[PDB]
């Protein structure tokens, strides 16, 4: 029996923004957000509209709201966000 | 004679001497018809080499792509292009130089652009330094393969330049937003300058961006940037006692 | 003959008489005067230095000769000072060498000489040569020395290091450091050195790091420093990305029960110097595993649009010993803690259920077997303690420390000079960049230009950084050439082409 005690870690973060695709949830931006992927044919599936900010970055609308109800910056380049799109 | 030139495509080293007569002979035999000396040369030859190198690197392409990667794809078909134009210039007419070689390069990369321009994000986004030198100097030959490298380029200085310039802190704002655009600036212009040949088209692509990152109006605000850059000539004008000898404030 | 001049003359003609005055003892005279400069400044006479620079300071040509040897008289002074010292404490004693010196050359401008622009340039192109000592067919370690200095000071030791006396030594240092004129490799060197002192807590006040980022950054600009205020940051922020973690964790529906600790170091990937190319393909174990699965959870939502790309050569958990009638806890990093781990399935282990296990590469594998070995936490069955194919490690019962916590890891220190050698060719790359930047930007303003004009602007432009070399501007012109972005002209080899 060894019990740790301690795990002080490194790692390294990169961005990892790839074509087409939604930040929040690591979806593509078409296709519906992580939290519509249950309850898929319930809702319209129209409703997951794209946000597109000032800064032309897109996301899904339920992420970004969601992202909007604790943090008021996008997440990709940490500065305000302003919706200018739908 | 395009059999042996396609071993010569193959691998293998043929007689150059003997393929470069037997082409030779077909413009040297037309040099007394002053009237289109080459028409011969490029009806029985050379428009026959064009459809066969078309057809050629069309498959070789096709066969590149199975096996590679985009990172791989592009310096294979940078070896092929410097390959056909070795091997263009000791077998054909010097006239047809470059036709062929337009032939090797929109059937490798102009026919693949799909393939090409779907993965500036990945290679721009990432400062593939090498990567993006090899698209560049692949997307350039075609017409429309570099405004797509452009906007992808101008999206990376834009959110590299929002990244750098956000939450400074407020005690020294007015230099740390001057220097971090600068900062941007110089590093942005080092990779258009050692990767991206310098052109101007990727340089207002990041002067656009940097015009646009610069002058960002805060939700419901206003632009900020005139006045911090009148800061920054305020304080650095101003006596301080931190040094900031004359020829370094110059 | 002024006094004379003033009471008996006009004043309009009070600085033709004192200048005929002087170019008729101190101009025609001047070979006299330039064959004495040498032995008063090498013996270095006050008076007569003082005298002789009042005198050559009115004639044209009176000072040149006096500030080449004034130079030459710093020069060898300095190589003198900085020729034979102690292995044991050079970096302290090269830079408080050229400092000594620095110093009593710049008093003795500013006390006799009527202290100079020209005379204190000529100490400054003076000790330039001096710190930049290249050795015969060696390379330059003052900018090696000036970094280790840094992390010397900088670090936490036992030795006694006021916080004041700390600041005034780095303030002080700054004046030797804008001599090194090899700042790509002090910089990646200081890089290398930082990492290890914010990674491993051997900082002793963080406050330190930012005054000597500071002062790096006044003395050369937010690029020098660009990434070492991004590696600074990276460590002031991980304390309040911890603390969000574990209100991540404990704002959860269920309970998520890390059940050890965690302290992450979540560290940028451009600013940092470490990378992930010493990679093994290593097996987390399953103690560790649910803490990394919840903090890349925490990472992919509270952070968006970043990857982890975790080094698990600078983890560093602790584990107890309690299997073994616990002596102690020890501080041990992650590639070992997975193999300690193995041992605590069964008493014996092989090589191969380590590779299966672990899944770590047969060297890394070799190493931490080889440091637990040193330490003799562990004993091998065969006689050979060297690996081999099979190699059954086992379990040393009798070992017992004479601490309640000692550490068995040692990665803060022996600098790994294969890591020198990746750090010099880093600086060569980072150089043949900028050198390929310089010719790029020429080449396309310009468009024709010959050897001789490019090298020397390239040389100035980039001297403010390194010092360029031939060989590698031929080798960047190269690498262009390579790229179709530079040719030659066809009327002359001297002159160049562009695409
Ligand atoms: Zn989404
Ligand atoms: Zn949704
Ligand atoms: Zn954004």
């Amino acid at each position: 029996r060894f019990e740790v005690k301690k795990w002080n870690a490194v790692a390294l973060w990169a961005w990892d923004i790839v074509v087409d695709n939604c930040a929040i949830c690591r979806n593509h931006i078409m296709d519906l957000c992580i939290e519509c992927q249950a309850n898929q044919a319930s809702a319209t599936s129209e409703e997951c509209t794209v946000a597109w900010g000032v800064c032309n970055h897109a996301f899904h609308f339920h992420c970004i709201s969601r992202w909007l109800k604790t943090r008021q910056v996008c997440p990709l380049d940490n500065r305000e966000w302003e919706f200018q799109k739908y | 004679l395009l059999r042996e030139i396609k071993n010569d495509r193959g691998g293998e080293d043929p007689n150059q001497k003997v393929i470069h007569g037997v082409i030779n002979s077909f413009v040297h035999v037309e040099q007394y018809k002053k009237k289109f000396p080459l028409k011969f040369y490029q009806e029985i030859f050379e428009s026959p080499f064009l459809t066969e190198t078309g057809e050629y690197y069309k498959q070789e392409a096709s066969n590149l792509l199975q096996e590679s990667n985009c990172s791989q794809y592009m310096e294979k078909v940078l070896g092929r292009l410097k390959d056909e134009e070795i091997r263009c210039r000791k077998y054909l007419h010097p006239s047809s130089y470059t036709k062929v070689i337009h032939e090797c390069q929109q059937r490798m990369v102009a026919d693949h652009l799909q393939f090409l321009h779907a993965e500036c994000h990945n290679i721009i986004r990432q400062e593939k330094k090498n990567d993006m030198a090899n698209m560049y100097v692949l997307l350039r030959a075609v017409s429309t393969g570099l405004p797509h490298m452009i906007q992808e380029l101008q999206n990376h200085i834009h959110d590299e330049g929002l990244r750098a310039t956000s939450n400074l802190t407020q005690e020294n704002m007015p230099t740390l937003f001057v220097e971090s655009v600068l900062e941007v600036h110089g590093k942005f212009v080092q990779l258009i300058n050692t990767v991206l040949n310098g052109d101007q088209h990727f340089m207002s692509a990041l002067d656009k961006a940097l015009t646009s990152v610069v002058n960002y109006r805060e939700p419901k605000s206003v632009c900020k940037a005139p006045e911090l850059l009148a800061k920054y000539c305020d304080n650095l004008l101003k006596k301080s006692a931190k040094g900031m000898t004359e020829n370094e404030v110059e | 003959e002024e006094i004379r001049c003033r009471k008996y003359l006009h004043p309009s003609s009070y600085t033709k008489v004192i200048h005929e005055c002087q170019q008729r003892m101190v101009a025609d005279h001047l070979q006299f005067l330039h064959a004495e400069c040498h032995n008063i400044i090498r013996q270095e006479k006050k008076n007569d230095m003082a005298n002789m620079y009042v005198l050559l300071r009115a004639v044209s040509t009176g000072l040149p000769h006096m500030i080449q040897e004034l130079q030459n008289h710093i020069h060898d002074e300095g190589l003198r000072a900085t020729s034979n010292l102690t292995q044991e404490n050079m970096p302290t004693l090269f830079v408080e060498s050229v400092l000594e010196v620095h110093g009593k050359f710049v008093q003795l401008i500013n006390t006799v000489l009527n202290g100079d622009q020209h005379f204190m340039s000529a100490l400054d192109k003076a000790l330039t040569s001096v710190v930049n000592y290249r050795e015969p067919k060696s390379v330059c370690k003052a900018p090696e020395l000036l970094a280790k200095y840094c992390d010397n000071l900088l670090k936490k030791s036992a030795k006694g290091m006021t916080e004041n006396e700390v600041e005034d030594r780095l303030t002080s240092f700054i004046t030797v450091f804008k001599y090194i004129d090899d700042k790509d490799v002090f910089q990646k060197f200081y890089a290398r050195m930082l990492a290890k002192r914010l990674i491993h807590g051997l900082s002793m006040s963080m406050d330190s790091e930012e005054a000597m980022i500071n002062k790096l950054k006044q003395a050369c600009g937010y690029e020098f420093t660009s990434k070492l205020h991004r590696m600074y940051t990276d460590m002031s922020v991980s304390a309040d990305l911890n603390n969000k973690f574990n209100n991540f964790i404990k704002n959860q529906d269920t309970v998520i029960d890390l059940g050890i600790s965690f302290q992450i170091y979540v560290l940028q990937a451009g600013a940092w110097p470490l990378t992930q190319a010493p990679s093994s393909t290593f097996a987390i174990p399953q103690e560790l595993e649910k803490s990394v699965q919840m903090f890349e959870l925490f990472y992919s939502q509270h952070f968006s649009g970043r990857k982890l790309t975790w080094l698990h050569y600078l983890c560093t958990g602790e584990v107890k010993m309690n299997y073994l009638g616990k002596p102690y806890v020890a501080m041990v990093t992650t590639y070992q803690m997975a193999v300690l781990l193995a041992f605590n399935n069964s008493e014996t282990v092989s090589y191969k259920e380590l590779q299966d296990s672990t899944q770590m590469n047969e060297k890394e594998l070799t190493k931490t077997i080889k440091s637990l070995l040193d330490v003799k936490m562990i004993n091998h069955d065969s006689e050979k303690e060297d690996i081999d194919a099979e190699s059954s490690f086992s379990l040393n019962m009798n070992f017992s420390s004479k601490r309640t916590k000692f550490k068995i890891t040692t990665s803060m220190q022996k600098d790994t000079p294969q890591e020198m050698e990746q750090t010099r060719s880093a600086v060569d790359e980072d150089r043949k960049m900028y050198l390929q930047a310089a010719i790029v930007r020429i080449m396309k303003a310009r468009k024709v230009l010959r050897h001789n004009a490019l090298i020397q602007e390239v040389i100035s432009q980039s001297r403010a950084r390194f010092n360029p070399s031939i060989s590698m501007i031929k080798k960047c012109i190269e690498v262009l050439i390579d790229k179709q972005y530079i040719e030659r002209s066809q009327a002359s080899a001297d002159e160049y082409s562009y695409v």
